[PDB]
């Protein structure tokens, strides 16, 4: 939870400071003092929408200062479940804008689909969220027998989906004039205030790690 | 409860008029005003009544002390009763009953008229045939006949518009 | 007759509207009492004896009572037992020769006395 | 008899308005992926039952504010208005005949605002009172478009008595001479009963509840009798009012099916959309349906 | 067609054991869907396996009336289950447990003690620890 | 390899704009989004009775901390301490000591169900798979005391069930 | 023993209306929120048992604390606990906020919420899933079941 | 499928069926298989004055019918 | 007296549903302002117009109707004066 201190003049603003501050944890002084298996959980949860992305930022890290190379099935592994995680991640920041700005029912349809999303992390890891699942070294105790059938449904039920909710949202007039007049940012901008990714694809220059 | 009702109404508009005449915080006054208003409504209705009471409702209970309350809102504080507000309210509730008095167990009352004090069902139509309610066809007169009166009032409120928004800080 | 955060006379001060006599009387505030009976439960020596608190003004009823007004923002058996004494026992210790402090009624009546008009 | 009619009419406000929170629950429900409230006990009704009786005899939110006074008198004035404002609107046979009843629901609606004010007023701290501040002015803004609509469509038919209104929908809906003039009206109906695309971001929150339940079943019977229904035939008022409850209940439905599907606004994007958008055509529907029957021969029959 | 779902709707309601049958389950929580009747087993709780429907219900459990004593007509628990049954019960196979249900070992409980925080009878911490520093004994034998 | 969007223009075709004019005064694509809304009005719920029916899961999921036992036998934990080296919020406190029969033992075996986090390192840890991640998860508990786990209460939360749990591996110790 | 007898029904009348809704305000920090978000999910529905997720505080009758709680965040959570009417539960979800956990030998981070609000109802697990939080609120509700409250003030 | 929220609805619907039902009862109860005789204007106020006065029974539902000819 | 019993009714059963739900259980914008009086200028020209239909039978039709229009001219000239001399902007 931020707090907000906003200097405004009225229906309207001044200025804001955003005091981020308070959920701070202490993740870097407990990494400093645990070892690297163990501390494998923070860079799971730290950011926790994402659960095998920051896995796999902490097993390439390791694995680029290590100079050991994983086998190839763990890294398409990887890749598959980095994609699945990708797609939770967005869905999840369509979702909670549309709860924020009102749009009550799509947030549970995609909430449906994304209880399958974590069906498949149960069938996979056991975990529901927070499946830590990568050592530094490859994916470790690997998928079993009847995943990818399963993955292939979800596949065409979650595209049949997805273009439903462009059908829903997505050039519907009001959700577009709500927000269309803000968020207007100069490249120039979006390289000096450190901005990374989604502001640097919706925002003119081309850039994709 | 009684045959005097219209004059127990305009007993309880006194009262409502005394009671924020007595100088309130002017929320209070402006509740004392909307129940002042609204009584006042009941009287007109009372003695027939069929549209005016209703329509000042909308427009005085229904457009000014909702801007009474807007601006109580706004502007005034009363960021921390009196024994001059209570006094006068007793005063209030003394000389109508003093008034009360002089009606009921004497004759009449006269101030400088001469008022006969009785029941107000007096005077009164001895039902003849409407057939229209005549205060139906009286307001439909301000449009048969009302040709220089709406120009000059609607006039006057474009210019209370302008008059507003400059004084407001036009433009 | 000890005054504290859920206090009986206090409230029963402040929620009220009643007559008026003259009583000597002396509040004590809750806590250096408790402090007062942990030491005693902590230390021992101290038992056998009986012992009893004594707050520090004991001064007159209706004069308090006002104070208690003046700083709350406003112009049988519980009021007669506060009518009626509140007298010294100068035979048995208390706070002084048992070693802890007794604040005074204002700073803690400030700190008690919320819950007025705003 | 007459005391009767009176208890007939307000004892089912409490069993309508109930029921129709489980019953709107519900139908956020099965717009969603869910069931429910179903566990508890039978479908659910004893359900509102219980949280119902439980609200009542929740602790007092105690203030905390001042002014006891204001505090009782706003949440009395809301109910009262919830009690006093089914009875002039006729199903067949009303329970008071009046020669006017519209003025009387706009002055109603007037007043449901000085309770909004009041409450405000009374209520807390500086926020609270721009908040409802700002509630208000979303409020008022809407009393002009819904009283100078519902005083074009009573034009087509005279009378401020509706029930002239119900003599006069007998032949042909009023839907259909007025398509655009009643969808303007059902959109300022969805602005005063205050849910969803409009906004609320506390206490006696038992009649404040009540009392926009009240106001929307209010405003969906004055609907449905106000530009749709049937013909009514004397000896036998159940079939009119049958239908009329039907009538009444797929429009409820229709209204809670449009609150669960669109986010909110902005609120200068909301007085833009009010002024910008209703007040010009408003006045110029408003103006066509004065220079209209003045020109097709038909003046109505306002004896 | 709409007289062809009340006759096909009301069959499962007679097939359920009259009215005053299907009185006790609906009034229980929700369950319409019985015809089944795969298996009873012990607590005397029944286990019904429907594969027309979706994967979420296809095993439902009807529980009974004082299980081990504690008046469960209302008020149903999880882990009223015996654990063979929440092997099946979970969907983690996907086999009847049935058809192995035991196992071979004279050590496990008949009981399946239920949650028991909240009653006179449930768990507390403590140390399962010996003598820490063995304190001295003063000398009880009376010198001088 | 770049497909962008927001790059189009209302052509001005007469069909066309009065299309979007359409739009703006009458609520089509608003009325669309009603039937869609209403198409998944007229489904079926996706859901489950929570008393009486209990969701899917997996064999590997990490529950409820038992222990277990050998086949007419003895404790399976042998004090080795690996699950306290690798326990990571250290939950896992172990004091051991031997008896006179010769074999080594504990004396207390405790674990914090605050500081647990469910990893499955002392699962994929404990050499003889002592400790094992049990199958359900209903603790729920009402009290604070009733979270901090003995070594008798291990034994017998192993031994309230332990086919469930042998089920469970002897189904999937192949891939760990 | 009437009087006894319809007291005693009266208990039961007023504890199964309680016992019947409790629609909570959720607090929700950290990855907990999520999951309480998924146990809004039509999986795992709270609107079958009359528990409407809401955040006005004043009207709240049980509150969820989860995610990790800190000394950064105390004081305005319990500011929030005060104006909470009087009946009222906790239940504490999630290893963070049940008794510290992961987090527990850290600065700025509260030592679990016992030390903060008192607490009626654990749940661990990391994330304490759907069916094990539901599981939770119904043995809330057994809770409210055995009260015995207007027996108290009748024999007090 | 959404047979679980029609008997909601169904008994809500006879919370809305209700008050105009009983009210039409006793209005047709209370004036002898008649619909009220509504007052709007004074003309028809006064020929309900005169039809109560013709009644001697004090009330104007009875409509004394055309056995007082002569 | 009828509709007054029933209000009287209906406020003495909402003050006794007060009574047992209690004795029971034991800055601004200068930008605001101008809705308020625009409002309650349009407000009077509605009270101006709105006694129109009682109106629409007399032998003058020709007169009513063009000082109607005018009314009605007149409230959109005022909208269009405060619309473009930024009266209601943001
Ligand atoms: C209230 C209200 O508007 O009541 C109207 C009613 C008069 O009826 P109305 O529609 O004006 O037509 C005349 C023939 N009844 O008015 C009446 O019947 C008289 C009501 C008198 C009491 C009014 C008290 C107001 C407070
Ligand atoms: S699962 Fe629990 S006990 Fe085991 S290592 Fe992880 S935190 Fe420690
Ligand atoms: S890792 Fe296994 S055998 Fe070793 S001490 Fe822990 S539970 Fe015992
Ligand atoms: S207990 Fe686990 S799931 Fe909950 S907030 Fe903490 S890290 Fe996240």
């Amino acid at each position: 939870v931020l707090r907000l201190v906003m200097e405004l003049s009225g229906e309207m603003v001044r200025k804001c400071d955003p005091h981020i501050g308070l959920l701070h944890r202490g993740t870097e002084k407990l990494i400093e003092y645990k070892t690297y298996l163990q501390a494998l959980p923070y860079f799971d949860r730290l950011d926790y929408v994402s659960m095998m992305c920051n896995e796999q930022a902490y097993s390439l890290a390791v694995e680029k200062l290590l100079n050991i190379q994983p086998p190839p099935r763990a890294q398409w592994i990887r890749v598959l479940f980095g994609e699945i995680t990708r797609l939770l991640n967005h869905i999840m920041a369509v979702t909670t804008h549309a709860l924020d700005i009102g749009a009550m029912t799509p947030f549970f349809w995609m909430f449906e689909e994304r209880e399958k999303m974590f069906e498949f992390y149960e069938r996979v890891s056991g975990a529901r969220m927070h499946a830590a699942y990568v050592r530094p070294g490859g994916v470790h105790q690997d998928l079993p027998l009847g995943l990818m059938d399963d993955i292939y449904e979800f596949s065409k039920n979650f595209s049949l989906r997805i273009d439903e909710l462009e059908e829903m949202l997505t050039n519907n007039r009001i959700w577009r004039n709500r927000t269309v007049d803000i968020g207007v940012v100069t490249a120039e901008d979006a390289l000096n205030y450190g901005f990374s990714g989604v502001m640097l694809r919706g925002s003119g220059i081309q850039w994709d790690l | 409860m009684m045959t005097y009702i219209v004059f127990i109404l305009s007993i309880i508009f006194v009262m409502g008029f005394v009671g924020f005449s007595s100088k309130p915080s002017p929320i209070y006054g402006g509740l004392g005003l909307i129940v002042s208003g609204g009584v006042g409504c009941g009287i007109v209705l009372n003695f027939g009544g069929s549209f005016l009471g209703l329509m000042v409702f909308l427009i005085y209970l229904g457009g000014m002390m909702v801007v009474f309350g807007y601006t109580t809102a706004m502007a005034t504080e009363q960021y921390p009763s009196n024994k001059v507000v209570l006094g006068t309210f007793i005063t209030g509730l003394l000389m109508e009953f003093l008034m009360v008095y002089y009606v009921l167990k004497d004759k009449e009352v006269e101030i400088v008229f001469k008022f006969n004090g009785m029941g107000d069902w007096v005077i009164y139509d001895t039902g003849d045939s409407g057939f229209f309610s005549e205060e139906a066809m009286g307001i439909a007169a301000l449009y048969s006949y009302g040709t220089w009166l709406v120009i000059v009032t609607g006039w006057s409120l474009l210019i209370g518009v302008v008059v507003i928004m400059e004084i407001t800080r036009g433009n | 007759d000890i005054f504290g955060r859920e206090d009986r006379f206090l409230n029963y001060f402040a929620n009220i509207r009643s007559l008026g006599k003259k009583t000597v009387k002396q509040p004590v505030y809750i806590v250096d009492v408790t402090k007062g009976i942990i030491n005693a439960i902590k230390d021992p020596d101290a038992r056998g004896k009986t012992f009893a608190f004594v707050g520090p003004n004991r001064y007159l009823l209706f004069d308090l009572v006002q104070y208690v007004f003046a700083v709350a923002h406003r112009p049988r058996d519980k009021v007669e037992r506060i009518h009626t004494t509140d007298r010294t026992l100068p035979h048995l210790p208390g706070l002084e020769d048992l070693g802890v402090q007794a604040t005074p009624l204002e700073l803690k009546a400030i700190e008690v006395l919320r819950r007025h008009r705003t | 008899m007459f005391m009767i009619n009176v208890l007939t009419l307000i004892i089912p406000i409490l069993l309508a308005v109930a029921f129709l929170t489980l019953v709107e629950r519900k139908v956020l429900g099965y717009m969603q992926f869910r069931k429910g409230p179903n566990v508890v006990g039978p479908y659910g009704l004893l359900q509102p039952i219980a949280d119902a009786i439980k609200l009542f005899i929740k602790e007092p939110l105690r203030p905390a504010t001042s002014s006891i006074s204001m505090f009782i008198l706003a949440p009395i004035l809301a109910l009262t208005l919830a009690l006093t404002m089914w009875i002039p609107l006729p199903m067949p046979y009303p329970l008071i005949n009046m020669n006017l009843g519209v003025l009387f629901m706009l002055a109603m609606s007037s007043l449901a605002v000085y309770s909004i004010l009041w409450s405000g007023w009374a209520s807390n701290s500086k926020y609270a009172l721009i908040g409802a501040l700002r509630a208000v002015a979303q409020t008022i803004s809407y009393e002009v478009t819904l009283a100078i609509i519902l005083l074009s469509v009573l034009l087509m038919n005279g009378s401020f008595t509706l029930s002239t209104l119900i003599i006069t929908q007998e032949q042909v809906w009023l839907i259909f001479p007025a398509w655009p003039l009643a969808m303007m009206w059902f959109i300022s109906t969805l602005a005063e009963t205050n849910r969803a695309p409009f906004d609320l971001t506390a206490g006696p929150f038992a009649l404040f509840f009540m009392a926009e339940y009240a106001n929307i079943i209010m405003m969906n019977i004055f609907t449905t009798t106000l530009f749709l229904g049937a013909f009514h035939n004397p000896y036998m008022p159940e079939l009119y009012t049958i239908n009329f409850t039907i009538k009444s209940l797929l429009l409820s439905i229709t209204f809670l099916w449009i609150r669960a599907s669109y986010p909110r606004f902005r609120y200068d994007q909301l007085m833009h959309l009010l002024w910008k958008n209703f007040l010009p055509l408003t006045l110029a529907l408003c103006m066509w349906h004065v220079s209209l029957p003045i020109l097709l021969s038909s003046i109505p029959p306002q004896t | 067609e709409l007289l062809q779902v009340l006759k096909r709707g009301l069959q499962q309601v007679s097939g359920h054991g009259g009215l005053r049958g299907y009185l006790r389950v609906l009034f229980r929580a929700n369950d319409v869907r019985v015809g089944t009747l795969v298996g009873e087993d012990k607590y005397g709780n029944k286990y019904y396996e429907d594969n027309k429907q979706f994967f979420g219900r296809h095993r439902w459990v009807i529980y009974t009336t004082e299980m081990n004593g504690k008046n469960t007509f209302w008020d149903v628990d999880g882990s009223m289950v015996p654990p063979e049954w929440h092997r099946w019960l979970h969907c983690m196979t996907d086999d009847p447990p049935t058809v192995k249900p035991p196992t071979a070992r004279k050590f496990i409980w008949t009981n399946h003690k239920f949650n028991l925080s909240g009653t006179p009878q449930q768990y507390v911490p403590y140390s399962t620890t010996r003598k820490k520093i063995q304190e001295w004994v003063p000398p009880s034998t009376p010198y001088k | 390899t770049y497909k962008y969007v927001n790059l189009r223009e209302p052509s001005m075709d007469m069909k066309s704009v009065t299309d979007r004019a359409a739009q703006t005064l009458l609520w089509t694509e608003l009325i669309r989004g009603l039937g869609m809304t209403l198409s998944y009005l007229f489904r079926e719920p996706a859901t489950i009775n929570y008393p009486f029916e209990k969701g899917p899961l997996s064999p590997r999921f990490r529950g409820e901390h038992a222990l277990r036992r050998y086949p007419s036998g003895e404790e399976r934990c042998i004090a080795c301490k690996l699950c306290e080296a690798v326990c990571p919020a250290q939950a896992i406190t172990i004091e051991a000591e031997p008896r006179a029969d010769g074999s080594r033992r504990t004396t207390r075996y405790d674990i914090d169900m605050t500081k647990c986090i469910y990893c499955g390192f002392c699962q994929e840890a404990c050499p003889v798979d002592a400790i094992v991640e049990g199958p359900n998860f209903e603790f729920s508990t009402e009290t604070h005391e009733e979270l901090l786990y003995n070594k008798e209460k291990l034994l017998n939360n192993g031994d309230k069930w332990e086919a469930e749990i042998a089920a469970n591996i002897q189904a999937d110790y192949l891939y760990r | 023993s009437r009087g006894e007898y319809v007291v005693a029904k009266l208990d039961d009348l007023i504890n199964w209306a309680r016992r019947s809704s409790l629609w909570p305000m959720t607090f929700g920090l950290a990855c907990c929120a999520v999951e309480m978000m998924h146990m809004a999910a039509p999986r795992y529905d709270m609107d079958r048992f009359g528990v409407v997720f809401r955040a006005s505080p004043r009207q709240s009758d049980v509150m969820i604390v989860a995610g990790t709680l800190t000394n950064k965040m105390a004081p305005a959570l319990r500011k929030v606990y005060d104006q909470m009417p009087e009946p009222r539960y906790v239940v504490s979800m999630g290893s963070c906020a049940n008794g510290g956990g992961y987090y527990h030998y850290s600065y700025s981070v509260v030592r679990g919420c016992d030390r903060i609000v008192p607490v009626d109802i654990y749940v661990p697990g990391c994330p304490p899933t759907a069916e094990a939080l539901l599981y939770g609120i119904l043995q809330l509700q057994k809770k409210i079941k055995r009260e015995k409250r207007l027996r108290i003030w009748y024999r007090r | 499928m959404w047979f679980e929220v029609l008997p909601g609805i169904a008994v809500m619907g006879v919370c809305l069926f209700i008050p105009g039902m009983a009210t039409a009862r006793i209005h047709r109860f209370s004036n002898g298989g008649r619909e009220k005789r509504v007052a709007h204007y004074s003309y028809q106020w006064y020929l309900m004055e005169r039809d109560r006065r013709v009644s001697g029974v004090n009330r104007y539902y009875v409509s004394k019918g055309l056995e007082n000819i002569d | 007296m009828n509709l007054m019993i029933t209000l009287l009714t209906n406020f003495t059963l909402a003050t006794l549903l007060v009574t047992i739900a209690f004795w029971l259980p034991q800055p601004f914008s200068m930008k605001f302002f101008l809705v308020a009086i625009t409002f309650l200028l349009f407000d009077l020209e509605i009270a101006l117009l709105l006694p129109l239909p009682w109106a629409s039978q007399t032998t003058n039709l020709n007169t009513m109707l063009t000082m109607a229009l005018l009314l009605i001219f007149l409230l959109a000239v005022s909208l269009a004066y405060e619309w473009t001399q930024k009266g209601l902007e943001w």
